[PDB]
């Protein structure tokens, strides 16, 4: 087929305690790739939340280090992204994203539809 | 014709070809970094290193100071996009400065096709990528592709402006030495550079600036690279060689660490510290490696992890090891063409040949320590370009280097702390209560460079075997501009070697960086109890610590080093009751010109001595001023110098040793009369290279030996002149402050102009000085260690003539007809001597470059140079001043000018 | 070796950067140019040359002297410069270019050759050939020739 | 040796001693400078005849330098022959 990414998450609560994104890839291997979450608050830029190594290591920005782990289910072949601690300032657009510290849209590269998250 | 073609922005997005975030060889994992290809197998990643070496991951200072004489340290440094982007452009516009001279430009080529070589291969038919050569770059898809590349340029870890090349190993092999090579990872930083001291130029550029002079970094990097270009080609020497210094005796540094690779770099007169016997050595240790790689890719019977052919392969390694292949396809290395390249790679990429092609002042050796760091910023090209770097044409910054004069340039240049304190390394050096202990601190890099005797080896003393066939090693010719033109125009810039698609490396690529050997921190603050005051002590006498009191000027080395308001000076006791005088405001202007005029006559002071040889001027004042030998009067010092020659401004008397030499024994051929007259004409020529092998040796002693003595005591006499002049501004400046509002309105003072003087007066003291000091080193040579080789060398020819002799008797028979011819052939030729030359093992010392300097020393002294050229009438000076023609000028057709 | 430079004598040309390795013709595009051997014995022969001077009259060879250069191969081919600057043996001599001969008063068996102000050295590395060039931008070493005989 | 005749003129300054005027390499005459405060030059050099009475009158000049230093008796003599232009023939005026 392609290159499919869908994230699942509901996203509400009031400041603020804990979300668990989902985002089920199709078209090829989770594991082989360099993964990343990227946000998009209403009215601004993307921001880059976090990012998984093939090799299962998890690299976090600024944005959410000490409150948010990123994960993998390999044999599900679905990317997890575990929230904690959640405020107001971190509400928008959730994106489950292609790249290493994809901050943009970059040809080539793979995206969901992006999954709402207001608290 | 630009080295790189895209003009790169640090906040350009990932392409996944040239701009990429990559993953390179770790020991554990690894965080990503973004990086740029800015050429084919070069990158650059713009980020502090703290990749590399994971053990090293803080970029703050260390518990225990480095004990080298300059670090910095700021953790924020290169940790912002905008401090990035500019690292990027700098480093590229370096990069560019390089390429656009015949040198860098060679230099950038032998690093791209230095391609490092395909050793991975346990099984010898089979051709393997070694996989720590390689990176992974990540694409905009979330997968990486495997690629190989040469050269990786990094910001600097912990220690800013600390630069080096890093590159991994292997289980086993040496890759660095053992001519298969390895990606090499340089640490460097185009935001800062180095301060220095330089005395030596004065004699072409009389008006030279004063206080620190700023290495240009385009040197600094070039200097990286030759060592990256060494690395990548398996050459380099083994990191354990190093030249031991003598530490325990008060003079003497209490350590220094300096590799052979290191010397070998510098190239100059650093790397002349290397004997020929060691030289020799190396050369033939490589050889050999090359020899085994032709050896590997000869019964390599197939390629792996590419879609390249082993053809194309082979093809790589053959251009970049310049192998010859035979009708068959067979590799083997010609010594001829493996010496032509080693010399290119060792004795052409050198720092002291690339200096000559950027033309900007920079240390003539590495005894020449910075003294200082400082900030700069190289990407505006009001500030720095690709063609002129910091000394900018047809400006006041093209004169006399005056864009590296830290004061003159200073917008360019902003004085950063010295992470290495005061004193950090010292020795504490005590007269003995001449009342009781005087002691004071010595910095490391202020004492005396003592190479220990176990670096100079030679086979001086082993004998040879003469034969029909034996034969005559080359001239092994001086390395010149024209040298460098001739492999210039012969250089092929052609081929480079493609980035080949290469089988997927596993995510993280597993290696850790070669070991480098651990250096025991050399001892600290050893005390020494002396009889008698020290150069050091005298040098230390005539500094002073600002104030608002007025200091003198004393005679007395005692008071000056009891008193911080006493100033030892070298000048007449004249000098010393004038500057002293409370003076008139009246008087003033009239005694500051006195002091000047008196200033300028005693440092200008030269004597003449029609007595000795090879020693034409003498400085008198160089006695009182560094406590020379000893006693009193400067006349003792005219009159020492005159008796007992230039030993007496030594520290230390340098040990020659040379030996017994090694006799010839001769095979004789029976009844052969060709083969027999063969043997006796070797045994001639090899006779003449005794000779020039016995001078070379002594040459290569004394650079190391002895001008490196007569270097320090020349640096150390700028050190006192400027004392001198810092000791009288500051106690006129007193006088003048002394004065009323209304005095001080009638007097037009003006301290810059003042010292602007005695920066002047300052260097035609220097330009006597050198050329006194220079004659003293070559002297010293010529009469105290040169003969000492002449005896041994006269002693060899007379064992050599009585075996000689004995070889055609004893071979009367074969020989008959011919016994008298022969006699006189060996008895004429070893009856003569073969004199040293020193022009011919050395630089600087031709005669013509005598008369060159001269006229050098007249242009640069030129501020209009108004001459008709081409259409126009212009200025030939370097200021470049506009002219403006009116209409009704007229120019002479015959002669325009 | 230091005589006289004579008008009409035969010499070999050399330039002071590969001084064991003499001028040679070599054709391109049915034309001829000037070059070195850099592979070692190709069998390219020594080209053998002539200094012309548009007086008869005139012996030996001075500083500022305009000279034509020629070469006996087949007929006599007489020096030309084309529009790449790179030199070249011609048919006809009205067409051949007058050069200005000089020296360098430190370097006494050596000669200098410029048109319009333009000197004439060594090119870069090509086929592998270095030609004869008439170009201002290279290192001044490769502008010393001398003439052999 | 100088009425209408190429000239070669130097004049140095030593602001400590003396201002010197040289005439065909040779040391004419000296004054004492020293008594002389801070000297301030024009931002220009102007070549032309400034308050000449005479109209038909001009000169003729060349090789015009300046130096940094003051000049020695040594240097002024080689420059004095080196700018002679020894390789060609003079007329009495010192033209070629
Ligand atoms: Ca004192
Ligand atoms: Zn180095």
């Amino acid at each position: 087929s392609q290159v499919q990414l869908v994230e699942s998450g509901g996203g509400l609560v009031q400041p603020g305690g804990s979300l668990r994104l989902s985002c089920a890839a199709s078209g090829f291997t989770l594991g082989s790739r360099y993964m990343s979450w990227v946000r998009q608050a209403p009215g601004e830029g993307f921001e880059w939340v976090s990012s998984i190594e093939p090799s299962g290591t998890a690299w976090d920005g600024d944005s959410a280090k000490g409150r948010f782990t990123t994960s993998r289910d390999d044999a599900k072949n679905t990317l997890y992204l575990q929230m904690s601690n959640l405020q107001p300032e971190d509400t928008g657009v959730y994106y489950c994203a292609t790249g290493y510290r994809t901050d943009t849209r970059i040809p080539g590269g793979s995206w969901g539809q992006g999954t709402q998250v207001t608290v | 014709m630009p080295f790189v073609n895209k003009q790169f922005n640090y906040k350009d997005p990932v392409n996944g070809v040239d701009i990429a975030y990559i993953k390179i060889p770790n020991a554990g994992q690894m965080q990503p970094v973004k990086a740029f290809k800015i050429h084919n197998k070069i990158w650059v990643i713009p980020e502090r290193d703290t990749f590399t070496n994971p053990e090293e991951g803080d970029l703050n200072p260390p518990p225990e100071a480095k004990q080298v004489p300059v670090s910095y340290y700021d953790s924020t440094y290169l940790s912002t996009d905008n401090e990035k982007d500019n690292y990027l452009k700098g480093v590229t516009k370096l990069f560019e400065r390089i390429y656009s001279t015949d040198l860098g430009r060679m230099l950038l080529t032998s690093i791209v096709r230095g391609i490092p070589f395909w050793g991975g291969s346990t099984i010898d038919t089979e051709l393997k990528v070694i996989d720590t050569n390689c990176i992974n770059v990540i694409q905009p898809d979330g997968s990486y592709r495997s690629e190989e590349l040469n050269l990786v340029i990094i910001g600097p870890s912990a220690d800013i402006i600390q630069f080096e090349c890093k590159s991994f190993g292997h289980e086993v092999l040496n890759l660095t030495r053992n001519g298969y090579g390895s990606t090499q990872y340089i640490r460097f930083s185009p935001d800062f550079t180095f301060g220095f001291e330089e005395s030596l130029e004065v004699d072409t550029n009389p008006l030279l600036g004063a206080g620190k002079f700023a290495t240009d970094p385009a040197v600094t990097l070039a200097h990286q690279l030759i060592h990256a270009g060494h690395r990548l080609y398996g050459i380099a020497i083994n990191p354990n060689r190093v030249f031991k210094v003598n530490t325990n005796a008060y003079y003497e540094m209490s350590g220094l660490e300096v590799s052979f690779e290191e010397l070998r770099t510098f190239g100059g007169h650093d790397a002349k510290f290397i004997d020929s016997l060691q030289e020799n050595e190396f050369r033939l240790y490589y050889y050999n490696k090359f020899k085994d790689i032709a050896s590997t890719l000869n019964k390599a019977k197939s390629i792996v992890g590419t879609t390249a052919s082993l053809q194309y392969m082979k093809n790589v390694f053959k251009e970049k090891y310049l192998l010859s292949e035979d009708t068959s396809g067979k590799f083997s290395v010609d010594k001829l063409k493996f010496d032509k390249l080693y010399k290119m790679l060792t004795e052409i990429y050198t720092e002291d040949n690339f200096v000559k092609f950027f033309k900007v002042l920079n240390a003539k050796t590495f005894l020449n320590f910075d003294k200082a760091v400082f900030k700069i910023n190289i990407v505006p090209k009001v500030n720095y370009t690709i063609y002129d770097g910091f000394n900018l044409r047809n400006t006041n910054l093209a004169a006399n280097f005056n864009g590296q004069n830290t004061e003159i340039n200073n917008m360019n240049f902003t004085k950063l702390k010295n992470f290495t304190g005061l004193f950090e390394f010292y020795k504490l050096l005590c007269v003995r209560g001449i009342l009781n202990d005087l002691c004071i601190k010595v910095n490391n890099w202020d004492l005396f460079f003592s190479p220990s005797e176990d670096n100079f080896t030679n086979d001086l003393n082993k004998g040879e075997e003469i034969t029909s066939d034996t034969n005559i090693e080359a001239a092994e010719e001086n390395i010149s501009l024209d040298l460098i033109q001739q492999y210039y125009l012969t250089f092929n810039f052609d081929n480079e070697p493609e980035n080949i698609s290469i089988e997927n490396l596993s995510s993280d690529i597993i290696g850790q960086l070669e070991l480098m050997p651990n250096i025991e921190r050399f001892p600290n603050g050893k005390k020494y109890e002396l009889d008698k005051y020290t150069m050091f002590h005298y040098l230390r006498a005539q500094e002073f610590e600002h104030g608002k009191s007025r200091i003198a000027l004393t005679n007395s080395v005692n008071e000056a080093l009891l008193n911080p308001s006493r100033v030892y000076t070298f000048f007449s006791s004249d000098y010393v009751k004038k500057v002293n005088k409370a003076t008139e405001a009246a008087m003033f202007l009239g005694w500051v010109e006195q002091l000047v005029y008196d200033f300028t006559d005693e440092t200008s002071e030269v004597s003449t001595t029609d007595k000795i040889a090879d020693i034409t001027i003498i400085i008198p004042y160089i006695g009182p001023a560094l406590n020379i030998g000893n006693m009193l009067y400067k006349d003792d010092f005219v009159g020492a110098l005159i008796f007992s020659g230039a030993v007496i401004l030594l520290e230390f008397i340098p040990e020659i040793a040379i030996p017994v030499l090694g006799t010839f024994a001769l095979v004789s051929y029976i009844a052969n009369k060709v083969l027999t007259v063969q043997t006796i004409d070797n045994a001639l020529s090899k006779r003449n290279e005794k000779w020039d092998e016995v001078y070379k040796y002594i040459v290569t002693n004394w650079l190391a030996k002895v001008n490196t003595q007569i270097d320090l005591i020349r640096k150390k006499m700028k050190e006192a002149l400027e004392n001198q002049a810092e000791a009288t501004k500051a106690i006129i400046n007193y006088q003048y402050n002394q004065y009323t509002e209304e005095e001080k309105n009638n007097i037009n003072f003006n301290i810059d102009d003042l010292s602007s003087k005695l920066n002047e007066s300052i260097n035609k003291a220097m330009i006597n000085i050198n050329k006194f000091l220079n004659q003293c080193s070559v002297s010293y040579l010529m009469n105290s260690m040169i003969p000492y080789g002449v005896k041994r060398l006269e002693d060899f020819d007379a064992s050599l003539k009585d075996a000689l002799l004995k070889y055609i008797y004893d071979n009367r028979g074969t020989l008959i007809g011919q016994v008298d011819r022969l006699k006189d052939k060996v008895n004429n030729t070893l009856s003569t001597d073969i004199p040293f030359q020193l022009s011919k093992y050395v630089d600087n010392q031709r005669l013509l470059s005598t008369f060159t300097e001269y006229i050098k020393n007249i242009i640069n002294t030129s501020i209009l140079n108004l001459r008709y050229e081409s259409n126009h009438l212009i200025d030939l000076s370097r200021y470049a001043s506009k002219i403006n023609i009116g209409s009704k000028v007229n120019f002479d057709p015959i002669d325009k000018n | 070796n230091e005589e006289r430079l004579e008008y009409n004598k035969t010499y070999q040309l050399y330039n002071y950067v590969f001084s064991d390795k003499p001028i040679c013709e070599v054709k391109q595009n049915n034309n001829i140019y000037l070059t070195i051997n850099n592979t070692n014995n190709l069998n390219l022969q020594a080209s053998k040359f002539k200094l012309l001077s548009i007086n008869p009259n005139k012996q030996y060879v001075q500083k500022l002297d305009e000279v034509i250069i020629s070469v006996l191969d087949n007929m006599e081919k007489y020096i030309d410069i084309s529009e790449d600057n790179r030199l070249q043996l011609i048919d006809n001599k009205n067409n051949a270019k007058k050069m200005i001969i000089s020296n360098d008063i430190f370097i006494s068996n050596c000669l200098t050759l410029s048109y319009n102000g333009k000197y004439i050295c060594l090119s870069m590395k090509d086929e592998n050939h270095n030609w004869m060039i008439c170009n201002n931008d290279m290192s001044k070493y490769l502008y010393l020739w001398s003439f052999k005989p | 040796d100088y009425i209408n005749r190429w000239i070669f003129v130097t004049i140095t300054n030593n602001r400590l001693n003396n201002s010197k005027i040289y005439i065909n390499g040779r040391l004419i005459d000296q004054k004492p400078i020293s008594n002389l405060g801070n000297i301030h030059a024009s931002n220009n050099i102007m070549f032309k005849l400034d308050g000449c009475r005479d109209t038909h009158r001009y000169i003729w000049i060349k090789y015009f330098n300046l130096f940094d230093k003051e000049l020695n008796e040594k240097e002024i003599k080689d420059l004095y022959d080196n700018q002679s232009n020894s390789g060609i023939l003079k007329d009495f005026w010192g033209d070629y």
